[PDB]
């Protein structure tokens, strides 16, 4: 799976 | 929540995060959107981070139930779990759209909002069978890119983890992956260019997440 | 989940254990002993998994809490944590009252609830200001031991963990070191005298928090 | 914190 924007 | 204050909705997603509950968390924040007033940059970042929690569990879920299915069983309780997932990413699109969107007072938190609208139609899209949601994600997302270029530097964090996701769009939802691999290069490279005027850590973490994914596609 | 077959409710319950959904998996567990059938030894280990994991989760928020408060919201929101808790180990407690400890078909499955009963008072008294509900976890595991000691071999893995606990509640909750630590060493010493007969994997676990806690004591 | 029995 590609990575989307972690959750800061 | 109506009958309590703002100020103590906000205290009381502070310490449901540090609890880590975040279904109370989201509750709270609902709450004092609700409120009517605009957010500060903090109260943003509470909102984003409750539901990012609560939908990442949901699917996450609907992922192993899914490869299980392939008795009624199996399919019952996905389509349960599915549904749950959509009304969630409903009541956050309902915010957006009621009013959080139009009042916003600047670019920085207009783009904020958009980026997340292009966010929870991609998770609906990730579980319907629908052309339509496509459209509605790509669309928010495309608004959302036009204002970054022309308000914001290459660099700022927000812009950059728009760029990541609507890649990951082009790669995953829409199957382009050529759109995918040329805006993530071009995103990466011009953010690079910028470094100087770094602020300069919150950057670099995105960055690397840009070219692990160029790697994996290429 | 009065309208659900009995067998679809087990299924579904190990589907949401594998997706990580704790609070459905009680759900279905308690609709599977509404029933009123005997449960076998993989549903008393299903029943347990799920509410342990859901009480789990609510006596680590009411500690995170209890910790911040040493403005009335810090109070409000710990006070909203410990009645959930509480109504959670009510539920269950009302499980074993109404008819499982009753109806038990032999000692392997009484003493698994009379521990059962033991641990969900012994977690009411952790929030608690009382003596009366220190008082209903004490007698609950007393009338395990008894059984146990009768009927069980010494390695067996409930006994066992039952003597842990016992031990931990002695310590913990009743201000008796010297009971926690002779119970334990002599828990630990006839179980190690019985190995040879084994199953052997099962026991040497709880063996060595056996041993953990006592160095900790001691 | 003393351990009790971990759920299996
Ligand atoms: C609208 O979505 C919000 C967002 O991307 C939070 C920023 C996380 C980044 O600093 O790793
Ligand atoms: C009534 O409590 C149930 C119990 O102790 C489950 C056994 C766990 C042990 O095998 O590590």
């Amino acid at each position: 799976r590609s990575t989307s924007t972690p959750n800061v | 929540m109506g009958s309590m204050e703002r100020a103590s909705l906000i205290q009381k997603a502070k310490l449901a995060e540090q609890a880590e509950r975040y279904e109370d968390m989201a509750a709270f924040m609902k709450g004092a959107v609700e409120k009517g007033e605009e957010l500060s940059c903090e109260e943003r970042n509470l909102l984003s981070v409750a539901y990012k929690n609560v939908v990442g569990g949901q699917r996450a879920a609907w992922r192993v139930l899914s490869s299980i299915e392939q008795g009624p069983e199996v399919r019952e309780y996905r389509e349960k779990v599915e549904t749950e997932l959509q009304g969630v990413c409903d009541t956050v699109l309902g915010l957006l759209d009621s009013h959080l969107i139009k009042e916003a007072g600047d670019a920085e938190s207009r783009v904020f909002y958009l980026k997340m609208k292009g966010d929870y139609y991609r998770y609906l899209a990730e579980v319907a069978t629908k052309k339509r949601i496509i459209d509605s994600a790509r669309s928010a997302y495309q608004e959302a890119m036009d204002i970054s270029k022309k308000e914001m530097p290459p660099t700022n964090p927000i812009r950059l983890g728009l760029a990541l996701n609507f890649s990951v769009f082009h790669y995953e939802i829409a199957n382009s992956p050529e759109e995918a691999i040329s805006l993530a290069k071009t995103t990466f490279d011009e953010a690079m260019a910028d470094l100087h005027t770094l602020s300069y850590k919150d950057s670099t973490l995105i960055m690397q997440l840009l070219r692990d994914n160029l790697t994996l596609w290429t």
